[PDB]
């Protein structure tokens, strides 16, 4: 065992579309490794005060009016969650709920986001399910109910066992109120019901044009 | 074949965490298990011969004592029954201070003799009748049952003897000496006027050597130091001041706004001056000791030294109010010389060590004050933990007798009395009551029993002996605790009494709590859930 | 144990009851003894401790020792706690307290065993411990002449016995005489803070030095610091609590002008303040500044300009310490500096003392301090070094409190166990075990020093308690000589109140303990 | 790691010979509640659901699952007891340890093991010595009364212990039954010769003495009697069966007429030799082997009981005591078979008797010896075991009084004895032995005090009282009757045991001190330890 100065000449450079081939695997697979870091692990180590207008909100919360209710949007993939947050505008949030089926507390929370969506579509509440993602043992056992949140590719929400301060008889008045506390709901804006639709496309206008 | 299903109805739309108990055996019965294992728990410390317990609460916290209800608030107890017991036991100690253990062993008691009723035959309703006249005629016999009474609350030899009972239970060994000092307390506190405050007894406890060591101070002792050079002072003029020792600022937002040169030049010479000025014309008042709530500013505080000031800071507001009550001098929101009706006086104030703490004494030469502190010496936190209890229980006991002179024998004389008349009582009185009457009187059993117990004793001969010499007449007459040998002997000679107002209350608690207990039918439990606290 | 569905107290709860906790907890109390057992006497051992973090500590003090081990036994605690109170109130012999109170515990395991009411145990500790310590009180020897000389040597030769165990026994005179001068000098309260304590790397042992004065590390000296001269043969200190710089004039100072002249007349003013109080504090006469608040280099650069002396930062106990040697006042504002308020040095000098530099201010003769420059080839020698100094600074400080003191070595403990067996023989039986039973442990002491010195300690035993019985209190080990001797000729002093409160701590610990039925611990949050 | 480098953990010092005192105190506390009249059972679950309730040391050592090579040592210790003595087990166990963790104690104040070890064998020896001087009680000046007292004591602290009056003299009229004389005229009583069948139904009062044996067994064919008046008992060896040649022999068949009588003779073979066994009288046969069913018939029409895949053990015990004689074979010395008459053992009779559903063979009085059999009757199979227990530890300790006709008082009367003996016998041994030969004599101790412990009572004054009571007896010349005092644990006082009937048998006390002492010394020799890791 001697002559350990090898200065290899080729060999790597020979090999190199090889060696990129799973490199840049490697690179897309803990692409979303960090992005899931950034959740797991550290959280998962550990009589006006009786809302008057609590009921009324909750009455004119369902006013549904347009076509149908919608659903939120269900990702059955990491990359599509990987590509989804990475692109799409940053302005807006971006807020992502994990579950797993038959366990308690996600139907409110799911019936909470679906009419949270009326009152704000400029959110982009989502759905996905925590196999799919990639999550340890422990925050799929007993760390499920989380509202996770971004907003300019950053995490901005940094919330799990929402049933700790929301109980699992939480409606859509409760949830509003709770992230507006934090000041993470966007502001609602000022909406009338249109007939349906007016505009088609945008082009070169050619509006009216009077001449001689 | 292989499966039993859910019955249709409630059991089938009941959640899936909750749990249904109804009927006899799956409720009343086990909730009665459950409150007697509640009380045997808590038995083996009751009496001078009880045991202390270490218990650690979930926050790896130490509690090591005797006291039955600082053992159950230790105690995260689940059982909603239990749970109801020590609700009980604790509102007997929050409005008589003693007894907590007695409404506890008295309520594990009447609930398994209203098991042994159920199961005989006798129907809840009846149960609950037959306690309720039972604690109607306890409570008129309660009053005949009076040996003797205080009948002087301001000397220290009969307030001492008057309180060595209450605080015999609790450290046994050396009880004297700590009814003396506790007697020294509350005669300095209590004065003319009829009414006491137990707040006005404070305890200050300071490791090291002993707690044969410890002593009564009539004043206060905080474990601080000085602010300033002085640390002496021979004819205190304590001036409280509740505002930070400096020069006071706006409210809303202040900006030194300088225009020209000489205001920037002249600014801190002028307010440097104006502290000055402050701090002289508090001084030439004749005040010599200053008491701050708040901050001191380093200028104030060298104002202060040049003119043979002491400082002391006190941080939490009821220290301050104390200290005025016990100074007698009125909390200024301000920096303005103190008047002569608002200014504070002493005897003498001074800086002391302790062990290895510094501490700040404000200390009167009478025997008189609106505050009395009690300097608790010991080897170790728990024990001076535990006679702090003990000065509590003593201190408690006090106010029941101001507020009630009346004492009953102590022992289990008043509960074999007690016992004795009523089961006599229940046999004249006719109906299915009677059984219920009968088992209320023998639930006073287990007072002697317990004592017994503890003691080392066959529990069997204590109680024939008691019936029997309460049978001649005798019924002062209680088991003596310094034998070997199963014996009794008269409680007034000894001075073994409890106060009257306590027997009353902590029977009065225990029995509503076993009726309300026994009311009880279904119980529907919810998921637990959570909560974290 | 029939399980119910809804159990009482929460899952996971833990409860022993009965003889076998209280047996559990004797041994328990005797395995913490084992571990500060061989650190007792001339011929004690050091510890090493290891933290998580990689810091080794190592001592031979036991109260240190004991708090350095993450005990969590409810019933162990207590020995912990009372080696802590005896290191609060006395400050020496923290090892006998656990000893002491172990050995107890260990002579009252058999009756427990054997189903004897504790309640009984306790009275009898009560008792013994209540004779023992009016024993120590009637035959501790003291001299009613308060002559100075006397005086110092009695407290000499207790420094010098506590002092005699750890690793600086070789110098152990020299350190006790430094010991005593260093609290004489203390006027009335001895508080410890008087009394300065610095660590500087390399030296031996003998060169270190106590300071009829005060001395402190150099702090962070700015530009132009080296053209200050560094020494004064009668130098004027002005202690100060000011920040001598260029700064603004107040945090919420805003200044608003319109005009070039009045910028200029600004910026003019902010430099004529600065220099005003420059100009008060050299006016004053003073030749050495030293502020609690920094020194900028402006200040330091006018300093030395008038061949003076300044340091910023310096900290507040050097601060106080200064103004006890000197005698003056920490003047927080510069407006009035009478000579009242300059302390006054014979001598003030910066040296270099092992790599470091230090400000000396010596030759006061009104001085009320000190402090001690400890010198050593490691940290840990020097923090062995100060906690040796600490036990010999408390016992002389509660010696000047009372000239009361026993002969070592066990000889007071022979004495005790005497006079405790001579009692417990003429009572009628069952307090009579337990009492003889606490003067047996109360031989625990001596044996201790016989087996860690490496005797034979049953034949050094029988001769101590021969001696005793047929006469002679003071007689104790004699470590060098392999035998017995009169340890109050020996010189083997210690104040009578040491062992009166390790008798206290130890009766009271082993009280509570014998006095615990039942423990029960509740689920961790 | 080290420079010693062995694969293995090691202790060394102290902190090895405290581990020793630990394991061999651990125990000795799971048995320091099963002595003495108010001991209590204990329940062992044997993670399967078995349950096994017993008061017997060696019984509960012997299902405890133990891993420290110290503990195993007490644990055979009491295995070794109840082999060679049958009684005492829990005493040699409770004693070993207690002499182990005071020896200890010597040692950590710097007494060397050699000196304690020393110590030790002086005083066992002088033990023995003085119970064999002083303590003995001899049988001969008592009579039959001491049996049964002796055999009382030994229920004393069993679940039979109650109903002892009445299991005495069953006991002891069991022992005389099976006794017999041998060379030298030294008479012996083979107990475990008395068959001890348990069936659960009646109550314990209900349990039958059988004057004869009796067989876990049922006649083979329901045809059969089931009882016969005067039997013939013939004991075989062998089984009838249809007879095969051996496997050295092969039938080859070239003339095919010869096939049928062939196969006649593997049926007529056997029914031959039946036929010689059924001619000379007899009427019970019993063989260890099978019986086909054929060969059944021939017994059933004969009118003869015929018991198969009897126990070995219990076709001895039939034969001696009934006269018969184990026949392996029927062949005589001409070459021939036959069976004679002299070969036949005799009975009074042969009962099919019936005992809660079951059925069982009744052996009644035999003739030409006199054997005896148990039937104990419980609540439950539970209960019915531990009475075998029990009854076994009787009839041993009724074996060593009739034995060895020395019996010594019980109740802790040898033991404080002693202690007052040897402490003061101590002061005359060097200076390190008198330390180690007093810790011998407190050591013997733990004996009363546990009694006393286990009732309940003040152990520190009964065994100060008990001191007391034998201090005087060993000063006073004329005060020599207070020896035989002991502790009365029904009312907790001094009672003199000799006059209450609380004897044991003199063996059980001096095999104890010498199996504890040699048990202690051998823990004591230790001084270090090497456990190597195992390869798995
Ligand atoms: N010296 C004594 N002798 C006999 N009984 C006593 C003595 N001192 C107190 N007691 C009894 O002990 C009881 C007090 O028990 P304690 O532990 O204080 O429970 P609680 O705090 O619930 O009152 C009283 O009923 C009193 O009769
Ligand atoms: N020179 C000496 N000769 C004999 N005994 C001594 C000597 N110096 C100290 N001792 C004894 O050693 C005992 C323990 O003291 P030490 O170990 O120094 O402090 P600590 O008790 O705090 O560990 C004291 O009781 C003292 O009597
Ligand atoms: N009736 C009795 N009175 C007093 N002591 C008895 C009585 N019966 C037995 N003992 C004592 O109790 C001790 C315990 O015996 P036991 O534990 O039953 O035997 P083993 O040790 O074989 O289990 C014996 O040494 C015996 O002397
Ligand atoms: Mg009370
Ligand atoms: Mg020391
Ligand atoms: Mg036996």
């Amino acid at each position: 065992l001697a002559g350990e100065g090898i200065s290899v000449n080729t060999g790597p450079k020979g090999v190199i579309n090889d060696w990129r081939r799973f490199k840049q695997l490697e690179t897309e697979q803990r692409e979303e490794q960090c992005r899931e870091m950034e959740r797991l692990i550290k959280k998962l180590s550990m009589f006006l005060q009786q809302y008057r207008k609590q009921r009324m909100e909750e009455m004119r919360q369902q006013l549904h009016k347009g076509p149908q209710f919608k659903q939120v949007f269900e990702i059955s993939s990491g990359e599509g969650f990987l590509d989804m947050i990475d692109k799409e505008q940053k302005s807006i949030v971006i807020m992502v709920h994990i579950y797993e089926d038959g366990i308690p507390g996600t139907e409110a929370m799911n019936g909470c986001m679906i009419c949270l969506a009326a009152e704000y579509p400029a959110v982009k509440f989502c759905k996905v399910k925590s196999s799919v993602i990639g999550a340890s043992s422990q925050f799929t056992r007993n760390a499920l109910p989380a509202l996770l949140i971004y907003k300019g590719g950053e995490l901005i929400g940094n919330f799990v066992r929402v049933t700790d301060q929301l109980g699992d008889d939480f409606f859509a008045v409760d949830l509003e109120a709770f992230l507006q506390e934090f000041g993470l709901l966007p502001e609602k804006e000022v909406l009338v019901l249109t007939s349906v639709r007016n505009s088609a496309t945008c082009h070169s206008e050619d509006s009216d044009l009077e001449i001689d | 074949a292989l499966h039993v299903p859910k019955a249709p109805g409630f059991a089938q739309m009941l959640k899936e965490g909750a749990k249904h108990f109804s009927g006899l055996e799956e409720a009343v019965y086990r909730n009665i298990q459950a409150c007697k294992e509640l009380a045997q728990t808590t038995r083996t410390a009751y009496g001078p011969n009880g045991m202390n317990k270490m218990v650690i609460n979930h926050l790896e916290k130490l509690f090591v004592t005797n006291d039955a209800a600082t053992i159950l608030r230790e105690l995260e107890v689940q059982h909603p029954a239990a749970k109801m017991i020590v609700m009980a036991s604790h509102m007997q100690e929050q409005e008589v201070g003693d007894g907590t253990n007695f409404v506890l062993v008295f309520a594990g008691a009447l609930l398994e003799l209203a098991e042994e009723l159920l199961r005989i035959g006798l129907s809840v309703s009846e149960v609950i009748e037959g306690y309720e006249i039972a604690c109607r005629k306890a409570h008129e016999i309660l009053p005949n049952l009076v040996c003797c009474s205080a009948k002087n609350l301001r000397d220290i030899d009969e307030v001492s003897s008057l309180l060595r009972t209450s605080i015999m239970s609790k450290q046994y060994g050396n009880e004297v000496f700590l009814a003396k000092l506790i007697a020294q307390a509350c005669v300095s506190i209590f004065p003319d006027s009829g009414h006491f405050n137990v707040d006005n007894i404070r305890v200050c406890k300071i490791l090291g050597s002993g707690i044969s060591s410890s002593s009564v101070l009539h004043g206060m002792v905080f474990k601080k130091e000085t602010e300033g050079d002085v640390t002496s002072v021979k004819d205190a003029k304590i001036a409280v001041y509740s505002c930070p020792f400096d020069g006071m600022i706006t409210e809303t937002k202040g900006t030194v706004l300088i225009k020209t040169a000489e205001e920037l030049m002249n600014f801190s010479k002028g307010e440097e001056n104006l502290m000055d000025a402050q701090v002289k014309a508090i001084a030439d008042t004749g005040a010599n000791v200053v008491v701050t709530g708040g901050k001191v500013a380093d200028m104030a505080l060298h104002y202060a030294n040049k003119y043979n000031i002491m400082l002391v800071r006190l941080n939490s507001k009821w220290d301050l109010r104390r200290l005025c009550k016990t100074v007698g001098a009125t909390a200024l929101p301000r920096l303005t010389p103190p008047v002569l009706e608002e200014m504070g006086h002493c005897d003498s104030v001074y800086l002391s060590e302790v062990g290895d703490t510094q501490v700040v004494v404000f200390k009167h030469e009478k025997e008189d004050g609106a505050i009395s502190t009690i300097v608790l010496r010991g080897s170790t936190d728990n024990l001076m933990d535990d006679i702090e209890r003990a000065v509590d229980d003593g201190v408690n006991t006090f106010k029941v007798l101001t507020r009630d002179k009346r004492l009953v024998p102590g022992g289990g004389a008043t509960e074999i009395e007690l016992a004795k008349q009523i089961t006599s009582y229940g046999e004249t009185c006719p109906g299915l009551e009677q059984y219920a009457i009968k088992k209320f009187a023998e639930a006073f059993e287990a007072i002697p029993r317990a004592l017994a117990e503890n003691s080392g004793v066959k529990a069997n001969e204590v109680i024939s002996k008691l019936y029997a010499v309460h049978q001649e007449g005798n019924k002062n007459v209680g088991l003596d605790i310094e034998a070997e040998v199963p014996a009794v002997k008269d409680m007034l000679e000894a001075g073994i009494l409890d106060t009257y107002l306590g027997k009353y209350w902590a029977i009065k608690l225990a029995t509503n709590a076993a009726v309300t207990v026994l009311r009880v039918d279904q119980i529907i439990m919810a998921k637990p859930a959570g909560g974290p606290k | 144990m029939m399980p119910t569905p809804v159990i009482l107290l929460k899952e996971g709860t833990d409860s022993s009851q009965g003889i076998p906790q209280l047996v559990s907890n004797i041994s328990a109390c005797q395995v913490i003894a084992e571990a500060v057992r061989t650190t007792l006497g001339p011929r004690g051992m050091d510890k090493l401790i290891v933290d998580g973090r990689g810091k080794a500590t190592i001592s031979n003090d036991g109260a240190t020792i004991l708090k350095l081990l993450d005990v969590v036994h409810p019933a162990a605690k207590t020995l912990v706690d009372i080696a802590k109170s005896q290191d609060a109130e006395v400050g020496d012999g923290t090892t006998s307290v656990t000893l002491l109170a172990a050995e107890f515990l260990k002579q009252v395991k058999p009756y427990v065993e054997e189903g004897l009411h504790p309640q009984i145990i306790i009275r009898a500790f009560r008792t013994a411990t209540q004779l023992a310590v009016n024993k120590i009180k009637e035959i501790a020897v003291t001299v009613k002449k308060a002559d100075k000389v006397e005086q110092r040597k009695l407290l000499e030769k207790c420094a010098m016995t506590a002092l005699s165990s750890k690793l600086i026994s070789q110098q152990k005179a020299f350190f006790a005489k430094m010991v005593v001068d260093a609290v004489m000098m203390l006027d009335d309260l001895l508080q410890l803070k008087m009394i300065g304590i610095k660590k500087v790397q390399g030296g031996a042992l003998e060169d270190s030095q106590l300071v009829a004065g005060v001395a402190f590390k150099k702090t962070f000296s700015y530009a132009g610091f080296e053209m200050q001269p560094k020494k004064y043969h009668n130098p004027k200190i002005a202690l100060l609590n000011v920040e001598l710089e260029l700064k603004a004039e107040k945090d919420n100072a805003e200044i608003r002008v319109h005009t070039v002249e009045d910028y200029q007349a600004i910026v003019d003013a902010e430099w004529n303040i600065l220099y005003d109080k420059l100009e008060k504090i050299h006016h004053s006469g003073a030749k050495v500044v030293l502020s609690k608040l920094p020194i900028g280099d402006v200040a330091t650069q006018y300093f030395a300009d008038r061949d003076m002396f300044c340091a910023g930062r310096v900290p507040e106990e050097d601060l106080k310490r200064t103004m006890m040697a000197c005698g003056g006042s920490i003047q927080t504002s510069v407006n009035a500096l009478s000579a009242d308020v300059l302390g006054r040095c014979q001598v003030f000098e910066e040296t270099q003392i092992g790599g470091e530099r230090y400000n000396f201010f010596t030759g006061c003769p009104k001085a009320k301090t000190c402090t001690f420059i400890l010198r050593g080839g490691a940290e840990q020698f020097m923090e062995e070094t100060e906690r040796s100094l600490h036990d010999a600074i408390m016992i002389v400080r509660r010696a000047i409190k009372n000239d009361s003191v026993v002969a070592g070595g066990g000889a007071i403990e022979m004495e005790l166990s005497k006079y405790l067996r001579d009692y417990s023989r003429t009572i009628p039986g069952k307090q009579q075990l337990l009492i003889g039973a606490y003067a047996k442990a109360l031989e625990i002491i001596p044996r201790q020093l016989c087996d860690n010195a490496g005797f034979d300690a049953t034949n050094i035993l029988n001769k101590l308690r021969a001696r005793h019985a047929q006469g002679g209190t003071w007689y104790g080990v004699d470590i060098n000589n392999e035998d017995i001797a009169d340890n109050f000729e020996a010189f083997v002093w210690e104040p009578a109140m040491v062992r009166i409160n390790a008798l206290t701590a130890a009766s009271e610990a082993a009280c509570l303990i014998v006095s615990v039925d039942e423990t029960i611990k509740n689920p961790r949050s | 790691e080290g420079p010693l480098s062995v694969f293995g953990d090691r202790s060394t010092g102290e902190t090895i010979r405290s581990q020793n005192v630990m394991a061999a105190a651990s125990i000795a506390n799971i048995v320091k509640s099963s002595l003495g009249p108010v001991g209590l059972d204990k329940m062992l679950v044997d993670d399967i659901g078995d349950v096994t309730i017993t008061n017997d040391g060696a019984t509960i050592l012997k299902l405890l699952e133990v891993e420290h090579p110290a503990a195993k040592v007490l644990c055979e210790l009491a295995d070794l007891q109840d082999k060679e003595v049958g009684d005492g087990t829990t005493s040699v166990v409770i004693i070993a340890a207690e002499l182990l963790k005071n020896a200890d104690e010597l040692v950590k104040q710097k007494i060397h093991p050699t000196s304690v070890i020393s110590g030790y064998r002086l005083a066992c020896k002088e033990a023995v010595r003085y119970i064999n001087e002083n303590l003995i009680v001899n049988t001969d000046e008592l009579g039959r009364d001491c049996l049964i007292n002796a055999a009382k004591t030994s229920m004393s602290s069993k679940i039979i212990g109650i109903n002892g009056d009445f299991f005495a003299n069953m006991v002891v009229d069991a022992v005389l039954a099976i006794k017999y004389t041998d060379i030298r005229g030294q008479p012996r009583y083979p107990v475990n010769s008395v068959n001890i069948l348990k069936a659960h139904g009646r109550s314990q009062m209900e349990s039958m003495l059988i004057s004869g044996y009796a067989l876990n067994c049922v006649v083979g064919s329901q045809g059969m009697p089931k009882r016969i008046v005067n039997a013939k008992i013939a004991c075989l060896d062998f089984s009838l069966q249809k007879t095969k040649m051996k496997l050295g022999v092969q039938v080859v068949i070239t003339d095919p007429e010869k096939l049928d009588q062939i196969r006649q003779r593997e049926s007529d073979i056997t029914k031959e030799r039946i036929q010689k066994i059924l001619a000379t009288g007899a009427n019970v046969i019993l063989t260890t082997g099978g019986i086909d069913d054929m060969c059944l018939k021939y017994f059933v029409e004969a009118g003869a009981m015929a018991v198969r895949r009897v126990l070995k053990r219990d076709l001895k015990r039939i034969a001696k005591a009934s006269g018969a004689t184990i026949l392996s074979t029927l062949a005589n010395l001409e070459g021939e078979e036959t069976f004679e008459a002299a070969m036949l053992g005799q009975a009074e009779e042969v009962v099919q008797e019936r005992i809660c559903d079951d059925e069982l063979i009744l052996i009644k009085n035999t003739k030409a010896r006199t054997s005896a059999s148990i039937i104990l009757r419980g609540a439950n199979d539970f209960m019915c075991d531990e009475m075998e227990r029990s009854l076994h530890d009787a009839l041993c300790v009724v074996k060593r009084v009739l034995e060895s006709k020395s019996v010594v008082p019980g109740g802790g009367a040898v033991e404080a004895a002693l202690s007052i003996y040897l402490e003061n016998y101590a002061t005359s041994m060097g200076s390190r032995e008198q330390l180690a030969i007093a810790e011998f004599a407190r050591s013997l101790l733990v004996i009363p005090n546990t009694l006393a412990v286990n009732a309940a009572q003040d152990s520190t004054d009964l065994v100060a009282k008990l001191r007391a009571f034998h201090n005087e007896a060993q000063v006073n010349p004329e005060r020599k009757n207070l020896k035989w005092i002991g502790l009365d644990l029904s009312n907790g006082k001094p009672r003199d045991n000799k006059q209450a009937g609380v004897f044991e048998p003199t063996i059980v006390k001096v095999k104890s001190l010498k199996f504890a002492t040699e048990a202690a010394i051998t823990i004591l020799r230790i001084d270090d330890l090497i456990k190597l890791h195992p390869e798995s």
